[PDB]
């Protein structure tokens, strides 16, 4: 079963899919063809919660459910002394029309 | 008309599945191909009704007549019911285009009078003011067929 | 291979280039690694990048589809750049 994600720091986020059963360390191998840093140059997250290498993304409560391609679940991603876990929010919509309350 | 439920008079059990997240109002193609609606469907229900081989139906949402697919096309017909068991007539969502879904949630919240005051291009609030419409899909379904 | 697709405010999205070709625009764009949106803010390009993911997985599946969500906050901007994307 696959699992959809944004990969996110600062203000890069990637969009991916990865199978449930594969593992934070294969997820940091994808993150390196994309950025071009190597897995002991970053530390992945779900919140604050730094992802152990060898555990799978089910593990680490990416599954089928809660990773949906329409909604997708965040990984957050820090480079390296390494950085704090820095992921800037999308903007704000604007007030809603008064036409639409 | 050429899109028209047959009077074959024989008849088929259905069971319609909304396996949609929509409130789905069905119609029946009558006779002379004019659209009749039908008691409406909430999400995740199944109802098993009578209908006859050779009718006509289509799916829409209730409220807004968006479309709907059922069996992965637009048209229902009904065939003889083999072993005594039920024909099915499952009901989804198609995956609109970003621009329709767009337009189906502005429809939801702005009354049609208040489209004027919307700060959009002109060829938006023409897209707007095109509600879908059976009649319109009759039409297009027509030609296709043609 | 990925490409990147950047907000007015800044953020980049860095996709499958086959989800971007969702778009009609961003394949004209692409034919013919990086477009710059001028109009569009972030909180309404995150969204368009989801119906890229949302388009791909269900065109043509068999499983249940699901509604693609907008919040009402989003709505109009979001209508205006799939208009403009032609997705
Ligand atoms: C012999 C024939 O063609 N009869 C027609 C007929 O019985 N029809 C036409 C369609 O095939 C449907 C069928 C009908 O009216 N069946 C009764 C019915 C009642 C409720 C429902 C529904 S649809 C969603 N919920 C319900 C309960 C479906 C069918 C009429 C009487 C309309 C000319
Ligand atoms: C919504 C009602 C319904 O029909 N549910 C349903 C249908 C089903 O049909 C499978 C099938 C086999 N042969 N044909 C022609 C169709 C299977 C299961 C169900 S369900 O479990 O009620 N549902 C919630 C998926």
């Amino acid at each position: 079963m696959d699992v959809f994600l944004m990969i996110r720091r600062h203000k890069t986020t990637i969009f991916t899919d990865a199978k449930e059963s594969s593992t934070v360390f294969e997820l940091k191998r994808i993150v390196e063809g994309i950025l071009k840093r190597p897995p002991d140059e970053q530390r992945l997250y779900k919140d604050d919660q730094l992802l152990d290498d060898g555990k799978t993304l089910g593990e680490c409560g990416f599954t089928s459910q809660t990773a949906r391609p329409q909604a997708p679940a965040t990984v957050g991603l820090a480079f390296r002394t390494f950085e704090a876990l820095c992921i800037e929010p999308f903007s704000s919509p604007p007030e809603l029309p008064d036409v639409m309350k | 008309p050429v899109l028209r439920s047959v009077n074959s008079r024989e008849p088929s059990q259905v069971i319609f599945c909304n396996r949609s997240p929509r409130v789905v109002l069905p119609v029946w193609l009558n006779f002379d191909g004019e659209p009749q609606p039908y008691p409406t469907l909430p999400p995740g229900t199944g109802r098993r009704i009578h209908s006859y081989r050779g009718h006509l139906w289509l799916f829409r949402d209730a409220g807004t007549h968006d479309g709907l697919l059922v069996n992965q096309t637009e048209l229902f017909v009904p065939s003889l019911n083999v072993d005594g068991q039920p024909i099915f007539a499952n009901i989804t969502l198609p995956v609109y285009t970003l621009k329709e879904r767009c337009l189906q949630v502005v429809r939801s919240l702005v009354k049609p009078e208040n489209y004027r005051r919307l700060d959009i291009v002109r060829s938006l609030y023409e897209d707007l003011e095109d509600h879908p419409n059976v009649q319109k899909d009759l039409e297009r379904l027509t030609q296709e067929r043609i | 291979m990925y490409v990147k697709l950047i907000s007015s405010d800044g953020h980049e999205f860095i996709v499958k280039r086959e989800h971007a070709l969702t778009s009609g625009t961003i394949k004209a764009m692409l034919s013919g690694n990086e477009v710059n949106f001028r109009e569009i803010p972030s909180h309404v390009l995150s969204k368009v990048c989801m119906y890229f993911t949302y388009k791909v997985r269900y065109t043509n599946s068999s499983t249940e589809i699901p509604e693609f969500p907008i919040a009402p906050e989003i709505a109009l901007e979001l209508l205006m750049a799939a208009n403009f994307l032609d997705c």
